[PDB]
RNA sequence: AAUUGAAGAGUUUGAUCAUGGCUCAGAUUGAACGCUGGCGGCAGGCCUAACACAUGCAAGUCGAACGGUAACAGGAAGAAGCUUGCUUCUUUGCUGACGAGUGGCGGACGGGUGAGUAAUGUCUGGGAAACUGCCUGAUGGAGGGGGAUAACUACUGGAAACGGUAGCUAAUACCGCAUAACGUCGCAAGACCAAAGAGGGGGACCUUCGGGCCUCUUGCCAUCGGAUGUGCCCAGAUGGGAUUAGCUAGUAGGUGGGGUAACGGCUCACCUAGGCGACGAUCCCUAGCUGGUCUGAGAGGAUGACCAGCCACACUGGAACUGAGACACGGUCCAGACUCCUACGGGAGGCAGCAGUGGGGAAUAUUGCACAAUGGGCGCAAGCCUGAUGCAGCCAUGCCGCGUGUAUGAAGAAGGCCUUCGGGUUGUAAAGUACUUUCAGCGGGGAGGAAGGGAGUAAAGUUAAUACCUUUGCUCAUUGACGUUACCCGCAGAAGAAGCACCGGCUAACUCCGUGCCAGCAGCCGCGGUAAUACGGAGGGUGCAAGCGUUAAUCGGAAUUACUGGGCGUAAAGCGCACGCAGGCGGUUUGUUAAGUCAGAUGUGAAAUCCCCGGGCUCAACCUGGGAACUGCAUCUGAUACUGGCAAG
């Protein structure tokens, strides 16, 4: 959804208490992959040779607004 | 410092980051530099063809 | 630090503390000397310094005081001793 | 010690060694005293492909001087056994 | 890195058959030699020095199909080499290997030899050659690969090549389809309305 | 032989310790006139053995004190 | 053979010439941004905050120095569930080996950084008063004793970091004693100084049958040499400022004590009253230096990334200890700033090592692989350690190759664009038809970087020995991270692979249309107020091409700081004028001098770079052999016209 490539590195896995390392990530889990670049909420990440935009969940859209002054 | 905002249109707002590049223009004294345009939250110029490099206004989609 | 040649530190602390009694008692040696060089008595300089060459002489070997200056305390040294004494 | 060795002056995947004599805490490629020669694990079967000047050689190892295993092996192998 | 584009209209600028289509028949026309290199084509502009100048070093380019940081450094290089500067430049460039391969005749046109070059499908003194610019001293053996001996192209273009006024500083076969760059060409023998003081002076200033 | 270096004294006063000035023609770095340059030396001489106006030789040594590492060695010309 | 190479143009005016600024064409970059983007090779990659840092790694290693057993294995001062010679428990340090401890060597190397430092450094050249582990050549030593201590053990404190008392033990730890010269002090007579053992094998002989004993390999002490490293001294050269002109008490010298490896106001007392400065001291500001790099015809200017040499620095300030070496990047102590752990009593730490984060920024990479090669630490060695190094990952940042097809193809299709509606152009371009298959892709095969180490076996090498130990042949197994390596051969199909800038003059390239001093362009002059080749689109064209532009930056053009190589009557420029110190310059003859100058000779001017000729990767970039070069400094010896000095005119 931004037409760019991104490289996995280091990968976490929240654990209950402690942030383990992993090396690969299976279908069916979820993770956090450290210094992605440009990877805002609601992309999607596919094979670069089998590409597809997914879903993508909704956003709330706000319903306040406020003027802010940098004191 | 002040600086110039070639191309036609544009958005730069009180708030505006953006990027200078240097280069004078001899109708406003003073100015010594211009934008570049399609770096940072200035948007390139609309509908631009011939030198878009300058403008940062991306191909037209072949 | 984390690295076990922290004991470098541990065994240069014993080493200070060996060097520093005999280099203590070799100095008071060499204060000895002086003594009668100051005192004027010219038998207790002889006696002194005939006392403190072996000392002084062994430390250079040794390795806590290295050679000349082994060398230059009793060289002039002798040099005093004999200037009246 | 002084020590006779290879210094790496190749390029990536074509080195090219340098036999020359320094002192052994110096850096491989850094201060020498004086070069000896060179060795070319390449080359292949063509004009050149080692030299050794080993008077040179036979000089530094007359004053205590050192051979890298390496360089060993190939002063044994220059020949000079007959 | 090639050209690619139309190459007639190249020649039409020029003013002259560059032989970019040596292929058979026409050697030009039927391509409206000069008189139109664009839609202003038809005119006669009176060009500055450094116009002509541009023109005769572009003509030289276009020949042999050399781009212009190579070319560059071919001046450069011609500069260095001892010797008429102007002249030993034109050596470096008949020296290239796709150049030599079109002048012995084992391709219709320069463009045509090289992509033989590229292919792997010529080498020289034993040796498989790839690169389009191998420079080719005297003596060396420019011969076709058995693989690749006689088809199709490689026929028609000994063919007409032959057809051609013909070299002089190296001898080619066609049974074996094999020859010898014999020595280095001298300045004399290769020339036309091609100077070289135009294009030495122009990357000299 | 000795390197050595003339000179002429300048300053007396000093109780063994003599100071030579050593003049010298060099070509400018870049204009290329040649222009004189002095240069001041502490020397020593054990029992003053000249004074200022003297042109002196001199030859370099180990260090004696802070800047003075030339001794005295023959003298030429001394009298005003 | 070998640094053999110098271009101008635009712009002041009505026009001209001159002057003079500004501007442009070239080259270069550790770059960035915008648009675009196929590969490979070699190379480069925090230029800013020397800003703070989570996490891992970056220094270990020897059981052949010592007491040793906790674990791992085998063997077991030898045994079960019985599965009788295959096991897994319990014991034994036996052997391999090895946690912790004493000891030894290393941690002062390798790697990072440019803060500090305008001369406590650096470059060139000289010099005398010094120490120097490991490696080395040589001469002799290697006797005989002694007191301790970690570990360990018994109590005992902490949340942790750390430990506390008491008792015992080993050594190549430690200290006497003997020995004592070609060593130190001394004129001499004389005085006086050291050390250590450990392993492999073995005939007899001997034995508490542990060994003694023999032999071989290592290690220890001492001294004089060598080699390498370092310390110290002098001279010249090494930014800007005078809107900084005075500076100076351990200041300058001497004497005598002390001091260091060593010379020395390095230190201390006394004595002289000096020392520095317009040839720029002092004080400010900036800066690590050189080899070199970029530009230039050169002379110059600019510069100090990558490679190498040198210096300095290791959170900040300061300090010593250990040691051959440090005033120590991953050591110690003290203070500071900061951060972190705490069971609140107290503790811990410094990525300018590699990778990585945050932060700053226009901007700069992976928390990868392997010790296989080269090289360093320890070790007899095997080996272990090694973020040095060798490789791989990322980014068109650069340089260099290569590709993204090749041929054929006309009344010259359509479509677009121009048109005086006859046509012209894009354009052989397309389509179509022959043809090829580099590189990518898929399948096979497959160099080289590997030389060595391990066993065996054969050699008056040894020795008492056919053992052990050393060398070398030969023989047999075997050692790569890169790695689906390079490269080779098959297979399919033009298939996966073109952009960016420009087209008023300089300046290579012209038209229509829109717009109408608007919207806008613009390096410079200047375009725009209704036929705009200058704005925006289009068609066409020129130039570059996996890059193209733009900006930033250095040199060039600029003879526009003019040494080479300029000027001042009116263009900017002669002080209003004289006298005069310092400085610069100096008529004419002889002799002498030999500083400048000239000539020759010897050391030297690191390597890499540049350049020449070759050689090696399919070419090139890249890599490499040898030379030339390094226009310099120093010294000795010469030459005597000119210059300078001295003598007499
Ligand atoms: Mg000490
Ligand atoms: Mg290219
Ligand atoms: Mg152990
Ligand atoms: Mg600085
Ligand atoms: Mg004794
Ligand atoms: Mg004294
Ligand atoms: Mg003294
Ligand atoms: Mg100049
Ligand atoms: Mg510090
Ligand atoms: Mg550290
Ligand atoms: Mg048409
Ligand atoms: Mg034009
Ligand atoms: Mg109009
Ligand atoms: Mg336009
Ligand atoms: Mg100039
Ligand atoms: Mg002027
Ligand atoms: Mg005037
Ligand atoms: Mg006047
Ligand atoms: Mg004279
Ligand atoms: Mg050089």
């Amino acid at each position: 959804v931004k037409a760019a490539r991104e490289r996995f590195g280091r990968i976490v896995q929240m654990h209950a208490n402690k942030r383990e390392e992993i090396k690969e990530v299976r279908a069916g889990d979820i993770a956090a992959a450290i210094g992605l670049k440009d990877v805002t909420t609601g992309d999607t990440l596919c094979d670069p040779d089998a590409p597809i935009i997914l879903e993508r969940m909704e956003f709330p859209e706000p319903v306040i607004s406020i003027a802010v002054e940098p004191k | 410092v002040t600086s110039y905002i070639g191309g036609e249109g544009h958005n730069l707002q009180e708030h505006s980051v953006i990027l200078i590049r240097g280069g004078r223009v001899k109708d406003l004294p003073g100015v010594r530099y211009h934008t570049v345009r399609g770096a940072l939250d200035c948007s390139g110029v609309k509908d631009r063809k011939q030198a878009r490099s300058k403008y940062g206004v991306k191909r037209p989609k072949a | 630090n984390i690295k076990s040649a922290k004991k470098r530190a541990i065994q240069s602390e014993k080493a200070r503390k060996h060097n520093a009694s005999r280099r203590s008692m070799m100095r008071t040696f060499i204060k000895k000397v002086y003594a009668a060089i100051e005192a004027g008595d010219k038998a207790a300089a002889q006696k002194a310094f005939n006392e403190m060459q072996p000392i002084v002489d062994r430390q250079a070997a040794k390795g806590l005081i290295h050679k000349n200056k082994a060398a230059r305390h009793k060289a002039n040294l002798t040099a005093q001793i004999n200037k009246l004494a | 010690m002084v020590t006779i060795r290879l210094a790496r002056h190749g390029a990536k995947k074509r080195p090219f060694y340098q036999v020359v004599v320094a002192d052994s805490r110096n850096a491989r490629n850094g201060r020498f005293i004086e070069r000896v020669g060179f060795f070319n694990p390449i080359a292949s079967e063509k004009e050149e492909g080692t030299r050794l000047d080993l008077d040179r050689i036979a000089h530094w190892v007359g004053q205590g001087a050192t051979i890298s295993d390496r360089v060993a092996a190939l002063i044994k192998e220059v020949n000079k056994a007959a | 890195a090639r050209y690619l584009g139309p190459k007639l209209k190249l020649s039409r600028r020029e003013g002259t058959d560059l032989f970019l289509k040596s292929g058979v028949r026409a050697i030009d026309t039927k391509c409206k030699i000069e008189q139109a290199p664009g839609q202003h084509g038809a005119r006669k502009p009176r060009l500055s020095d450094y116009g002509v100048q541009l023109r005769e070093k572009q003509k030289v380019r276009r020949i042999y199909g050399v781009l212009e940081r190579q070319f560059r450094n071919y001046y450069k290089e011609a500069a260095r080499l001892k010797g008429n500067t102007g002249e030993n430049l034109l050596a470096l460039l008949e020296g290239r290997l796709d150049n030599v391969v079109y002048r012995m005749g084992f391709g219709a046109t320069r463009a045509e030899a090289r992509q033989l070059v590229s292919h792997k499908a010529i080498m020289v003194n034993g040796r498989v050659v790839n690169i389009a610019s191998y420079q080719v001293s005297p003596n060396d053996v420019v011969s076709i690969r058995e693989k690749a001996k006689k088809q199709s192209r490689v026929k028609a273009a000994l063919e007409l090549a032959e057809q051609r006024e013909k070299p002089t500083w190296l001898e080619v076969d066609a049974g074996k389809m094999e020859g010898t760059f014999k020595r280095k060409p001298e300045r004399s023998d290769l020339s036309a309305d091609i100077n070289e003081h135009l294009i030495v002076e122009l990357y000299s200033k | 032989k000795i390197r050595t270096l003339q000179g002429r004294v300048v300053s007396d006063k000093m109780e063994k310790s003599i100071v030579v000035a050593i003049e010298r023609f060099v070509k400018h770095p870049i204009y290329g006139k040649f222009i004189k340059r002095t240069t001041k030396l502490h020397v020593h001489d054990e029992n003053n053995e000249c004074g200022i106006g003297d042109v002196v030789e001199i030859r370099e040594c180990r260090p004696l004190s802070k800047t003075k590492s030339w001794t005295l060695v023959r003298v030429v010309e001394k009298a005003v």
